DNA sequence: ACTAATAGATTAGAGCCGTC
RNA sequence: UGACGGCUCUAAUCUAUU
C-alpha cells in the first residue's frame, strides 16, 4: 500500500496536480494521476480499482471549482468512501481545497467532515502540512528523491516535446554568385579620365 | 548545419534539469536560505502597490500555456525561502518633495538630484537602522520615469518648476561605495491589473505573462540574497570566461574616449564580473590591456590555486595584435587564451521550406574551423514556441585569435544561455560574460569616482 | 500583388505592407548575394510612410501574423521575381560582361528537428 | 429554491417513524425528503443527499438514538447542513428530533 | 572550535546548577531563529600567512599589518563575491591578542 | 596596540557587522593549562554566557 | 446495441459479475453512453449475492 | 601635409515594438 | 530600469583611391 491516488478535473487541476503530484513524487512519494502514465486506454477503470484497493495507502483529493460536480472525481471519491471503510483507516481520504472561487461552504459531503489541507492562500505551507501529516500517520514511503518527479516530469510531461532525429531542408537568403567576368580591368587613364568626374 | 544541443542547468540537491522556469518551480535553488529581509522604499501609494502584490508571488500564479509558459507554485514552494511582510523599512518619500524634484528643467541635475533624493535615504537606513536589508527595494513611481531618463523630454501642460543622465545607473553605482544591493521597479510592473494605463486594457502587461511574469519579478529579488538558484554543470574545470564589451564613458567630448568592463566567470559556478580600463581607436593600449589580463586573470590564483588551462576572452569587437600580443607575455603561460569575437554581422537568415514554425535554436553553421554561426535564438522543443516571434539570425562566432575546435567553443556558448538572473527564460541569446557586461559597463561608466573590484553581479 | 501564388504587397488596417529586401554582395564564406528582409508601408500603395518610427510600430505588427513559410515564400517568389531566364540572374558589368547569380537561395541540410507537435 | 424539508435519519432503525412521520407530514402536506422511501434508487445515495441539503433543503430535521448519532453516514449530514446553515445563517436549520426513548 | 560551539547551543546543555548558573532549551527553542553549520565562509588565513606577518617585530607597525589582514578579506567577501553573512565570526586565537596587547 | 579598535573602525566604511571572537572564549573545554587546571572557568558560565 | 435501446443496465451484482472483463467492457461501454445520453438512473446494479 | 574622400567592414547608442 | 527578442535609427572609426 504506497500509491497516492489524487482525484481531480482531467484538465483543469493539471496546473497544480503537475505541481502537486510532481512534488509528491519530488519529496518521494508514489501518486497515481490521468497525467502520471502514457499508454493509457484499458488503465483506465479496472485496473484504478487494483491500484486503489490493493496500492493507494491515501487519497490525496484535489477540491476545487472543477473537481466540484464532476462524474469522474465524483466516482473516484465514492470509491474513496468504500476503500476506506474495509481497512482501518479513517485518515485515508485527505482533501485539499485549492480554488478560491470555491467558498468552504460549497464542498461536497464525502470530504465535509475531513479536515481540508489549505492551499488556497500559499501551496508551500500545504505541501508542509502534508509532509508533517504524513510523518504523524506513519505513511509507507521511501527516500526522497526529485529525480522520479523529473523522470515523470520528461517522460510524461516533455514526451512529445523533444528533439528527433530527421532530415530536413532549410531556405536562407543567400543567392551564390555562379560565374564571373573573366578579366578585371584597370584602365590607365592618366589625366584623361576627369579629376572630379564622380565615376559612381 | 549541424544541431547544438540544448544544455543543462542545475538546481535543487543537485539534480540537472533543462528550463530555468520549470526546474525551480518544481525542484528548488541550490543553496538552502531561510528568508529574505525586504528594505523597500517607495511613495506612500507606491506601498499600497509592492505590499499586497508582494503576497500574490507566494500565491499559485497560473498560466494559460504550462508548456510555453511554466509553472509557479509560490515563493517559499520555489524558492524553498520566506518572504513576508517583515522587514519593511518603508521610507515614506512624500510626493510634495519628489514635486519640488521632479518637475525641474535640468537634464542631469534633475536626475542628479531626484536619485539623490532616493538615495540618501536608502544609505542612513543601512547605516543606523535595525533591518538586515539584503534586497533593497526602491519603488519608483511612473512620472519620474516619463520625464528624468536620457534626453529627458518635459512637455508644457502643468510647467511650474525651472533649472550618465540615466536614472538606473547613476543609482546602481553610487551604491557600490554603500555595497547594497537593491531592485528597482517602474511603472505598472507590480500594478498592471488596475494600472489601465493609456485605456482599460494593460498595456505593460497580461495575464498570460504573469505566471512567469512574477518570475522574472521574484528571481531578481531572489539571486541577490546571497543564493545560487541555478548553475552550469557541462563547462569544464579551469576555463577562463572574459566577457568585456567596450562602452562610451562621454557623450559630448572625446569620442575615442571609452572602457571596458570585462566579467571573468569562473568554473566553480562563481558569476564574476571585473573592473577592465579606460582605453581612448576603439582598442586597449598594452598599458590598458596587460593591466585587463594581470587583474581579471589574476583572480585564478586565489579563487582556485593554479592559472586557467584555456581562458575564452569573449567579445563584441574584433581585435588586432597590439592587444593580442600584449596578452601573452603579460601573464599568460603555458595556458591557453583564445579571443572570440560574437556579434550579427551579416543576416544569415534560415526559413524551413516544409513546415510553418521557424528554425530550431542550436544550428551551427561551419564556414571554416576558426569560424562559424550558432543559432542560440529559435524554437525551443520544450516551451514548443520559437524564443525570438521574428525569424531570428545567429551569432557569428570566429575565432579571431588562436586554435581551438569550434565546435567545442560553439556548445559552450550556447552553456552561458540560461544563466540570466535577470529574467526567467528558457535561453538568452548572448553569453551571459556577453550579455551582463553591457549594464556594469553601463553601470562603471555613470560616475568617474568609483575603486571597484570584482565585484558580484547583484549590485548591478 | 502575387507572384506564383505568393501575396507580396497587402494590407494592413490602413496602411499597405511591402516585402523588401537589401542586397549586400559578400566574398565570405563564399562568394554570394546576401539578402534581407524588410517590410515597408504605403499610404496609397505608391508613397512610403516619411516617420520612421511608425514604420518601425507597423513593422513590429505587421509580422504578428507572419510566420516561417509567410517570410520564405514572400522571400523566395520575390527573389524568383529578379529571376532572368530559368534559373539564374545575371548582373551586368559591360556590354558584354555579366554576372549570373542564382534565383534558388542555398540551401542547408539539418539531421535534428521537431516533430511538429500542432 | 428550498421547499423540501429534508429529514435526516440513520438506517431502517427510525424508517418506520419516518414514512409514519411521512405519511402524516407529507399526509398534511410538508415536502418530505427520507433516504428509505424517497431516495432515488440506482443512483448515488452519497451524490443525492449532498445535492439535495446543499440546494434543495429548506429544513433539516435530524433524529436523535444510539442508532442515529454515531453513524458516519448520519454525521456526514450534519456536518455539510451545518455548513450550509452557515450559509443560511440560521441556527434552527438542524431542528434534532428526539424520537427514541 | 566553532564546529563543536556552532551546533552545541541548538541542544539544551546543563551546568552545575540552573538556579544561578541557567541552562537554555537551545538557539531555535529559544531565539526562534535558525544558526547552524549553514553558510559557512570558512575563508583559511593559514598560520605560515598569518606567521609571514606575526614574524614582524615592530608593534607600531605590526599591529595594523595583522588587521589588515583580516579587512581585506571581509571587505572583498562583501563585495566581489556571491556568499552572503549576516554577522562575521573573526576567531582570533589568543596568540594573536597576547602579543598584540597593550 | 590592541587591534580591537582599529579592526572596527577600518570596517565603517564597509558597515559589515563583525562578532570579535576569541578562541578562549570559544574553546573552554579543549583548553588546559601546564597545572591541569584551565585559568578561565567558563564551564558553569556555559548557560548565561552562550546567552 | 447499447447506443440504441439499452435503457437500463439492471447488472447481477454477484460475487463473480466484476472480475470479468465482457461485464465491464458492457459497463465501459454504459459508462460512456451514460455521458452521451447524459443520464444517472442508468446503471442499476442489482445486489443478488447473499 | 593632409586638406576632401566614396566605398569596404566593423563598431556602440537607443528608441521602439512584439510577447518567449 | 521584471524582461527577452527582433529589427530600426544615428554616429564614429580603420583601411586604399580623386
Amino acid at each position: 500500500r504506497n500509491k497516492i491516488f489524487i482525484s481531480h478535473a482531467t484538465p483543469d487541476d493539471n496546473d497544480f496536480t503537475r505541481w502537486l503530484a510532481l512534488k509528491l513524487i519530488g519529496l518521494g512519494y508514489e501518486v497515481w494521476c490521468d497525467i502520471l502514465f502514457l499508454d493509457k486506454g484499458v488503465d483506465f477503470w479496472s485496473n484504478i480499482e487494483k491500484v486503489i484497493r490493493e496500492d493507494t495507502c491515501k487519497f490525496l483529493l484535489v477540491s476545487s471549482s472543477y473537481s466540484n460536480q464532476r462524474e469522474g472525481v465524483l466516482k473516484e471519491l465514492a470509491v474513496a468512501a468504500k476503500v476506506k471503510k474495509q481497512l482501518k483507516d479513517d485518515k485515508f481520504i485527505i482533501p485539499l481545497a485549492i480554488d478560491e472561487q470555491l467558498s468552504y461552504d460549497d464542498i461536497n459531503i464525502d470530504i465535509v467532515r475531513l479536515n481540508a489541507i489549505d492551499f488556497k492562500m500559499s501551496w508551500a505551507r500545504g505541501l508542509k502540512d502534508i509532509l508533517e501529516a504524513f510523518e504523524k500517520q506513519k505513511v509507507p514511503k521511501e527516500v526522497a528523491d526529485a529525480s522520479k518527479s523529473n523522470l515523470l516530469y520528461q517522460q510524461i510531461f516533455l514526451h512529445d516535446k523533444s528533439v528527433i532525429e530527421k532530415e530536413e531542408i532549410y531556405d536562407s537568403n543567400w543567392l551564390s554568385i555562379l560565374s564571373f567576368p573573366e578579366e578585371l580591368r584597370f584602365h590607365e587613364y592618366n589625366w584623361m579620365l576627369p579629376k572630379r568626374f564622380d565615376v559612381r | 548545419l549541424i544541431y547544438i544541443e540544448e544544455p543543462k542547468i542545475l538546481f535543487a540537491h543537485g539534480q540537472k534539469c533543462t528550463d530555468a522556469r520549470d526546474g525551480l518551480a518544481l525542484f528548488g535553488p541550490l543553496n538552502n536560505l531561510y528568508g529574505i529581509k525586504s528594505g523597500v522604499i517607495g511613495t506612500k501609494q507606491g506601498l499600497k502597490i509592492f505590499r499586497d502584490y508582494l503576497d500574490h508571488i507566494q500565491k499559485p500564479i497560473y498560466n494559460s500555456n504550462s508548456i510555453t509558459r511554466p509553472m509557479f507554485p509560490g515563493f517559499e514552494a520555489v524558492f524553498d525561502c520566506k518572504w513576508e511582510s517583515t522587514g519593511i523599512t518603508f521610507k515614506e518619500v512624500t510626493n510634495e518633495d519628489i514635486g519640488k524634484f521632479l518637475y525641474n528643467s535640468s537634464t542631469h541635475k534633475r536626475t542628479y538630484d531626484l536619485v539623490s533624493l532616493f538615495i540618501d535615504k536608502i544609505i542612513s537606513a543601512n547605516k543606523n537602522e535595525d533591518e538586515n536589508v539584503d534586497v533593497w527595494f526602491v519603488i519608483v513611481p511612473d512620472e519620474i520615469y516619463k520625464y528624468c531618463r536620457p534626453n529627458s523630454v518635459l512637455p508644457k501642460e502643468m510647467v511650474q518648476t525651472k533649472a550618465d543622465a540615466q536614472f538606473h545607473d547613476q543609482f546602481k553605482a553610487r551604491l557600490l561605495k554603500h555595497t547594497i544591493p537593491t531592485q528597482i521597479f517602474r511603472e505598472s510592473t507590480l500594478a498592471w491589473r488596475d494600472f489601465k494605463n493609456a485605456f482599460g486594457l494593460p498595456i505593460r502587461d497580461f495575464s498570460k505573462i504573469e505566471g512567469h511574469l512574477a518570475w522574472t519579478i521574484s528571481t531578481a529579488a531572489f539571486y541577490k540574497a546571497g543564493g545560487k538558484p541555478w548553475k552550469l554543470s557541462d563547462v569544464r574545470n579551469g576555463v577562463c570566461y572574459l566577457g568585456l564589451v567596450y562602452k562610451k564613458v562621454e557623450k559630448s567630448k572625446n569620442p575615442r574616449n571609452a572602457c571596458c568592463a570585462a566579467q571573468m566567470f569562473l568554473d566553480n559556478g562563481d558569476g564574476t564580473v571585473f573592473k577592465g580600463e579606460v582605453g581612448p581607436q576603439y582598442h586597449l593600449e598594452p598599458k590598458e590591456a596587460k593591466a585587463l589580463l594581470s587583474q581579471s586573470l589574476q583572480s585564478y590564483k586565489e579563487q582556485i590555486g593554479e592559472y586557467p588551462k584555456e581562458v575564452f576572452i569573449h567579445a563584441k569587437t574584433r581585435f588586432n595584435h597590439q592587444e593580442w600580443d600584449a596578452f601573452l607575455e603579460v601573464t599568460p603561460k603555458e595556458t591557453n587564451l583564445v579571443g572570440v569575437t560574437i556579434s550579427k554581422t551579416k543576416p544569415l537568415k534560415l526559413y524551413k521550406t516544409e513546415g510553418d514554425y521557424t528554425i530550431l535554436r542550436g544550428n551551427a553553421y561551419v564556414v571554416n574551423e576558426r569560424s562559424a554561426f550558432l543559432w542560440t535564438v529559435g524554437y525551443v522543443p520544450k516551451i514548443q514556441t520559437a524564443l525570438s516571434m521574428e525569424v531570428p539570425n545567429p551569432l557569428f562566432i570566429e575565432i579571431n585569435k588562436g586554435e581551438a575546435d569550434i565546435k567545442q567553443v560553439l556548445k559552450d556558448i550556447l552553456s552561458l544561455t540560461k544563466l540570466n538572473y535577470n529574467a526567467c527564460i528558457f535561453a538568452d541569446g548572448e553569453p551571459v560574460t556577453l550579455r551582463f557586461a553591457d549594464k556594469i559597463g553601463e553601470i562603471l561608466t555613470a560616475s568617474t569616482d568609483i575603486k571597484t573590484p570584482p565585484l558580484a553581479f547583484k549590485y548591478y | 500583388d502575387k507572384f506564383e501564388k505568393t501575396m507580396l504587397v497587402g494590407k494592413q488596417k490602413d496602411k499597405n505592407w511591402h516585402f523588401a529586401i537589401s542586397g549586400a554582395s559578400k566574398l565570405y564564406p563564399f562568394p554570394v548575394l546576401m539578402i534581407s528582409s524588410h517590410i515597408f508601408f504605403t499610404a496609397d500603395g505608391k508613397k512610403l510612410i516619411d516617420s520612421s518610427s511608425v514604420q518601425h510600430s507597423s513593422r513590429r505588427r505587421q509580422g504578428k501574423n507572419w510566420w516561417n513559410n509567410t517570410w520564405r515564400t514572400k522571400l523566395l517568389a520575390f527573389i524568383k521575381y529578379l529571376s532572368d531566364d530559368d534559373t539564374s540572374f545575371y548582373l551586368e558589368m559591360g556590354s558584354e560582361e555579366k554576372v549570373f547569380v542564382s534565383n534558388e537561395p542555398v540551401k542547408f541540410k539539418g539531421n535534428v528537428s521537431y516533430n511538429i507537435p500542432e | 429554491m428550498r421547499n423540501k424539508i429534508f429529514i435526516s435519519h440513520a438506517t431502517p432503525d427510525d424508517n418506520d417513524f419516518t414514512r409514519w412521520l411521512a405519511l402524516k407530514l407529507i399526509g398534511l402536506g410538508y415536502e418530505v425528503w427520507c433516504d428509505i422511501l424517497f431516495l432515488d434508487k440506482g443512483v448515488d445515495f452519497w451524490s443525492n443527499i449532498e445535492k439535495v441539503i446543499r440546494e434543495d433543503t429548506c429544513k433539516f430535521l435530524l433524529v436523535s438514538s444510539s442508532y442515529s448519532n454515531q453513524r458516519e453516514g448520519v454525521l456526514k449530514e450534519l456536518a455539510v447542513a451545518a455548513k450550509v446553515k452557515k450559509q443560511l445563517k440560521d441556527d434552527k436549520f438542524i431542528i434534532p428530533l428526539a424520537i427514541d426513548e
